């Protein structure tokens, strides 16, 4: 009496992946090539829908990370490539109006560099940082990048202003978009939506902090896989965001030196007025208030009457221990040892001394750096922590206290804390069901 | 509704609305290279339903009938809570094992059912 | 005995040319650039020519220097009474590792 | 415009260890050059001992020295140290410390700093050994 | 006549040549290129043919629907409809009013579809 | 009761731009890349149908445009790279035979080059013309365009010749040919036919007169977007060819100089026999009755009783000043100063040319290509099809209007062979109201 | 049997394994080798179903028309065409006449749809 | 009367080209990148049919050339050119622990190298081989590619080692396999089968010799185009293999000399034994035994009561001379003089063998690839499946038939693996009378 049925178009999905494709309203990124995002996103409600999402699992930070170093390595490709740099460069200290932080930071090195002419060379001289070059044993300097790989120059005309790009799925699939609150990494989730793209996520590539993100609905949210496990790192999204300063009072001068035929290297001029170490600021209030708010969070996942201390980071190297900016074109490195240093029982601001590298690898590729060139004027960099990354230490069977410090040596932490409430899912239109539908002759 | 807005809905509701669904189912700048591949497999799945759908008598019916009985193997309940009670994600989790072997038995009704025709269609 | 071989001896009168031979092999002459060096008892040793044909300060345009190869010369013209000296040739040797001096050609 | 002096023991015991000390004044314990020692008896020839880098602790030493004789550097005073272990009647010999310079400016722009242009260009005043009773 | 001949006869004329304006609808940088348009020509193909799916005409180039003709839409009667102008001025007459129709059959075939179920299902 | 019935096929097309795929029957233009063309290519008249124009707004020039860029940007890549020869030059004048006209022209050059080994250094000399190098600062010498970019030396393998082209529009998309007599490439076309793939379209480039094109149909046509706007470049279409015969009397002599491992720079050696400056010649009749066809359909356009007068280039560069050439593998630049002089009241022509090296043919800062010399007297015949006049402003000062030549813009070149033509995309989904209701 | 397993095979047979064979119908070197390769392949499945959707026999693997066929095309009898010859001796067969076959079916079809919409006006 | 009918899904197949996908279970031919091979191989054994196979006309051999070609070039792509190496070499023969036979053929160069400093120079030693060393003044050599192309220095983490590929048609194609033994690779087959992808094809490159091939079923098979043809290549297949040691015992050392900024040229250091000659070694008995055989299938073409020799190679270039194949690594270039010599009527073969590292790979002119210097000792084992034999005429043939080596390009070595595979385009339509007429 009944027939199995075939019916087409029902609302089946199932979780895989696939190849997403960016929308966006030059850049890096190229959201030129970013298809256009219609100004009115599609946002359906699906009540009474249970699906089960996660974090650790999902496939779109693997594949946006991978877009993200392809984008960067395809930018850096129309550039110049500093290859005839690598030269012998004899440097001398910058005691002109310098202060007792910036001493030895700064070096003034000259070298024998090429012109158009390629019989004949010039006598030229650029302002170099410390981590940038490296004695070969005035004295004789050598870029720290020369026995490793000669990388080129970013473009000037490129900016590196992370604007948002939406990953959008393609025909036959769909984006779930968890509203529930409250919802840690995994588990089910109550209330899923689908949406044809994600919403604005900038690229803002940082360690041991979150700047521009997402910040949270109602209260402050600790992700992690467990907290049972010291290895993997804790996610932390802020609900009120605290404003960040960094500015360099140094007021950079940019000077073109044509080491070649149609290419020119954007040299370091000399510097205008006093010379200033690089800093960044923090409201000691609101750090506090944020901090008190992230032990609450703590506390109610590792029980209460915990003593929750929080440490700089341990060691290694400077890209992990240090807070990596991007603004404007210079990348900073900030000492971030003054905002976690407190111990928890039961109009002043912090100023962080920061430092300013040229060459970078910022993708932990060993083989494949990128020289940052220096830009004109104050820099006045303004934006705010959305987040950290922290990571708890062993502590033994000591569980009185516990210990957190910040993390990073993996840039897809980033992304992870905004890719959150979203899943890739095949739909499947299929569908077999009896009813007393039969065919007739 | 919009798309997959009778997710959630029960089986009897969401008959209404598969037409949705139907019409939404269709490095040299890394964008453009990942946007063809996309459309080439959305193409291709979209290809491959309707080849499926046209060797078991239903091209372009979205609801269509068909000869093959029901085994009481597959599942043992009746109608009054498939179409009142359930919705379809849970019964394509029960069935999801039993899937290759109606797709098997729909495929080869068609052949009976074309050479009947056809022999019916002769004789006339 | 030992590399960079070069005469015990030569004898040569005054205002005319003299030539001191000195050859070696592959790794010390062929790929390395020999010096000459003027010693007189009771003294230090100086530098006469370096690079194989350039001349050090304060030396007279008399003393020249070449290189062929495996074999090479430093031609006194000129001839001089002061020039009664013992004149060693040394180079480089990238085999052994090491600077090594001539035999010593007694003027 | 530099000058080099050194000093040692004048009269020295068979079978020791054999120091000489030579210092620099007016220049420096850096750059491209290849601190030696020479030495030469009374009938032979010159001989070379060894060397010490100028901007690196790497040495080399005359095969004829094997396991034997060590030369050590101290930049903090800008002197440079020789010592012969077991020094044998056949070592008296006016010992000379000199400076070999390996800096070399082809036509091109381009430099060396190797061996290959070793060339000792300022030398000692010479100091004698006596290896007797 | 060929391909797009019967353009500018009238639309009784140009109904009897859909045939053959159906069949003709199917370095690395200009590969590319050509794979893009190559693509494209078969989304665009499937498209026409999945609308044409849904509105239970697939297969058919002339398939009458069950939709009524609202008088709204054009009050211009038959007889000078068909043997009088051409399918360009009729495409340049209901342009605003084409998404309407396009919507309207959606439902009635979904009707027709849920009707013939019930039917069949009750016998 | 009316019911509305669903039509497939149906013959409605709507204007819309999509990438066309080329097609044709060792070449720059890439022949290898386009599909074979269609021998016997369909030419169905479309009885009845009027549909408008317009070859100012037309997408295919842009995408030819963007095709040309391409092909020539992709030509240049797989031959040697001249960035060894940006170096100091000690030229002189070479007076070996030098007519005193091409007194200064060239220049010996004399410089030390690299070879195949990176440790030895050769002397080689070249000639070079006064346009293609520029004094370092009386003796040293520096290319042209070498503080800009380094040009790429061209690939001998490769010739220029202008291969005709065909342009074909993929599935679901048609090109409507207007076969109107008198268009001038707006408004609606009475006469409008389908083609599966345009006719052989020359890329020739060139500047202020059309070489290689199409003839009119049976008289001279003007074309610009607003004939009262000054701003706007004039396409004039002759309908009777202009024969025009150009050569240079110098023997070059081609000089290969190894500068690297498998690259060779090919210089230009000693001049067999006297040293000539490189002209054109135009015939003087056939020119003046050019003219004077111009003038006469101007005149339509201007109105009668108004003076009429050619005037040359005003000013700028050479690539605009200049009528630029390519024939055989050598850059012209000739003085077209003795055409476009004459005033209308109600044997030949000889025009000075010079060649240049170091070009920039599309106005591109950074890109740039080195023309090698090529062996022997070479001869050049073509025909002009068109001009690209330019009018002065005036606020009816008089009732003199002076037309000089122009440029700037390298598609107005192929504008006047991809005005018949117009990418239209094909709606075969129709809706009309018929008697029909389905059975149930 | 499997895919092309009823090749050698007479006719008859091989007619009921006609689902056997439409199933399989559908920078780096393999690539973009292979995105072609698929394109190709979805195109021609495109225009084998644009063939057969204009000749009217759409999602069905064995359809019958209204064409005569005469003796001029093959001059044998019905028995030894599916008892005693295959597929592929057919096609060599046929080959010739292929190509009338194909538009006399196309302008058949044309002219069926012709005819049901005026049998469905009059009605 | 008789209605036709259509039917869909007929097995009907017609021979076409198309563009084969691989199938695979760092590397040069990019095993990463194709899709995954079935677990499971689907063989179809097709009945009564019989489909006629060409081996010399088949596509998919010249297809695999183009792709072999295309995955070398692009694997060398993204390591280190070699061309500050072009510079003059005071070089000397080694002479240290020689053994007579190895005089001359290594030699110990030096040269002026650059270092990480762009002004900063060095110079250092690099052993070098006579093969890949040309005088240039007549104790200064430099490398014989300096006067063609600067060579690419291969990667050396990607390994050469030929692991199988298979070949996998598209949907709509299919892979006819020729299952029926005795096959001379031309003319009709009565036993195919459908496969969706091929077997296993080791991209062995090797001359003279089949290495690592696929052996015969039942005895040894002879292919060629035209047996009466001296032109044409004559295809021998064994049946069983034939093993063949060889060896490289000069246990070299590598070392990295700093080229320039981020990339490092790898030089053979020294050597820590006793010089010795490379060799291979094969059986005398078991290539007796299979010369045998060959023999045999040669008298079957040729007629019985001739003689048939086997001589060595005529002459030309080291690639077609000398048996060239990849052995862990380093090339080789072994003289097979001791293995064709012999004359038919009615221990082990030690060949000496040579190593060269800058080759010019597939034949071509402009493109070399230096190979680096392996450290150790390095033995390889192979299979000797096949020989590529030419044969000359004479006066009325002489009763005699002489066979040499022929050094042919690489698409007759993959020739012999896909000499059972062919591509068909997959034609579901079809019509045909039926009793049948449609209702209206
Ligand atoms: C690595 O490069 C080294 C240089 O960077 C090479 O060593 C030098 O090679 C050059 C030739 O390339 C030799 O120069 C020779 O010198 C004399 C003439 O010079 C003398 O005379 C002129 C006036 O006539 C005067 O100006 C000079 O100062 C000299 O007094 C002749 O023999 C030749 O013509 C030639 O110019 C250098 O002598 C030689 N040695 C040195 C120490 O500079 C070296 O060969 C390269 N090594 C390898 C392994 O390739
Ligand atoms: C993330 O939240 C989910 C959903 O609450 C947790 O999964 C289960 O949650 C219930 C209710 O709190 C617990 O009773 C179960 O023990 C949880 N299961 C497991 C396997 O832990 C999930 O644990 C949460 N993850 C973290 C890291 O806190
Ligand atoms: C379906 O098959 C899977 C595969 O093992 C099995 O786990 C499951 O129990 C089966 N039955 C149902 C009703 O889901
Ligand atoms: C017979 O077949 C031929 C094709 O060869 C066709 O032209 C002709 O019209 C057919 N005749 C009839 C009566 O069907």
């Amino acid at each position: 009496n009944l027939w199995v049925t075939v019916y087409y178009g029902v609302p089946v999905w199932k979780d895989a992946e696939t190849t997403l494709f960016c929308a966006s309203d030059h850049n890096v990124w190229a959201t030129h090539a970013c298809v256009p995002t219609d100004p009115n996103p599609q946002e359906i409600h699906l009540e009474n829908v249970t699906e089960e999402f996660n974090m650790w699992k999902n496939n779109m930070v693997e594949q946006m990370h991978t877009d993200i170093i392809s984008l960067w390595d395809q930018s850096l490709k129309p550039c110049v490539k500093l290859t005839p740099l690598c030269v012998t460069l004899q440097c001398t200290n910058v005691t002109n109006n310098i202060t007792d932080d910036m001493r030895g930071e700064l070096k003034n090195c000259s070298f024998n560099m090429t012109t158009e002419l390629r019989d004949k060379k010039q006598k030229v001289y650029s302002l170099f940082y410390r981590l940038d070059v490296v004695q070969i044993n005035n004295k004789e300097y050598r870029l720290i990048n020369c026995n490793t790989s000669a990388c080129t120059q970013a473009c000037p005309k490129v900016s590196f202003e992370p604007i948002p790009i939406h990953y959008c799925a393609p025909a036959g699939f769909a984006i779930l978009k968890c509203k529930d609150k409250k919802f840690n990494g995994t588990g089910p989730c109550p209330s899923v939506s689908t949406v044809q793209c994600t919403h604005g996520i900038k690229p803002v590539v940082s360690t041991q902090l979150l700047l521009n993100g997402s910040l949270a609905e109602e209260e402050v949210m600790i992700r992690s896989e467990n907290i049972t496990n010291n290895a993997k790192n804790i996610l932390v999204q802020f609900n009120t965001p605290v404003q960040i300063n960094c500015t360099r009072p140094n007021n950079n001068t940019r000077k073109s030196i044509r080491i070649g035929p149609g290419q020119a290297f954007y040299a370091t001029g000399d510097i205008i007025g006093d010379i200033r170490q690089a800093h960044c600021n923090v409201s000691k209030a609101t750090w506090n208030e944020t901090l008190g708010k992230v032990v609450k969070q703590l506390r109610k996942h590792f029980g209460n009457n915990t003593i929750i201390r929080f440490a700089n980071s341990s060691g290694g190297d400077l890209e992990v221990t240090t807070h990596s900016f991007n603004c404007g074109g210079e990348f900073f490195y900030c000492n971030t040892s003054g905002l976690f240093n407190s111990t928890w029982i039961s109009n002043d601001s912090i100023t962080l001394p920061c430092r300013i590298k040229q060459i970078i690898n910022m993708w932990q590729r060993i083989g494949q750096c990128m020289y940052a060139p220096p830009i004109q004027g104050v820099i006045r960099c303004v934006s705010n922590i959305t987040g950290l990354i922290l990571t708890r230490d062993g502590g033994s069977t000591n569980s009185t206290t516990e210990t957190f410090r910040p993390g990073g040596g993996d840039m897809r932490d980033n992304w992870r804390s905004e890719l959150y409430k979203y899943k890739v899912v095949k739909i499947e239109p299929l569908g077999v069901a009896p009813t007393r539908c039969k065919r007739r002759v | 509704l919009g798309f997959l807005g009778a997710a959630g809905s029960t089986m009897g509701a969401a008959s209404m609305t598969l037409t949705v669904q139907a019409r939404n189912l269709l490095k040299l700048t890394v964008w453009g290279i990942k946007q063809l591949q996309a459309r080439v497999l959305a193409v291709e799945r979209y290809l491959r339903d309707q080849q499926l759908l046209g060797i078991w008598g239903c091209s372009g019916k979205l609801i269509c009938c068909t000869n093959v009985p029901w085994n009481s193997s597959w599942s043992n309940r009746n109608l009054s809570e498939i179409w009142d009670n359930m919705t379809w994600l849970q019964w394509d989790k029960e069935i999801s094992n039993y899937t290759q072997i109606i797709y098997g038995l729909l495929e080869e009704s068609q052949n009976q059912q074309e050479k009947n025709e056809q022999d019916l269609l002769a004789l006339d | 005995q030992s590399v960079l071989t070069q005469p015990p001896s030569a004898s040569e009168a005054a205002r005319k040319r003299v030539s001191i031979s000195c050859s070696g092999s592959f790794s010390n002459i062929g790929t390395n650039s020999v010096s000459w060096y003027q010693h007189l008892p009771g003294t230090a040793p100086k530098l006469l020519i370096y690079h194989n044909g350039q001349r050090a300060s304060g030396v007279s345009d008399r003393f020249s220097g070449s290189k062929s190869g495996t074999s090479a010369s430093l031609a006194i013209s000129a001839l001089q009474t002061e020039d009664e000296a013992d004149y060693y040739c040394a180079t480089w040797d990238d085999m052994l590792n090491g600077y090594f001096f001539g035999a010593g050609t007694r003027l | 415009q530099v000058q080099l002096q050194q000093w040692g023991e004048g009269l020295v015991k068979p079978s020791e260890t054999l120091s000489l000390s030579c210092a620099v004044y007016g220049g420096s314990i850096s750059g491209h050059y290849y601190w030696s020692w020479i030495r030469q008896a009374p009938g032979k020839g010159l001989e070379w001992i060894g060397k010490i880098d100028a901007n690196s602790a790497s040495t080399n030493y005359n095969p004829s020295f094997k396991n034997r004789v060590s030369i050590s550097k101290d930049t903090s005073k800008k002197q440079f140290y020789l010592n012969l272990h077991s020094v044998t009647a056949a070592d008296t010999a006016v010992y000379y410390c000199a400076r070999g310079s390996i800096y070399y400016e082809d036509d091109d722009g381009y430099y060396y700093s190797e061996a290959t242009y070793l060339h000792l260009h300022l030398w000692g005043q010479g100091v004698v050994v006596t290896v007797s009773s």
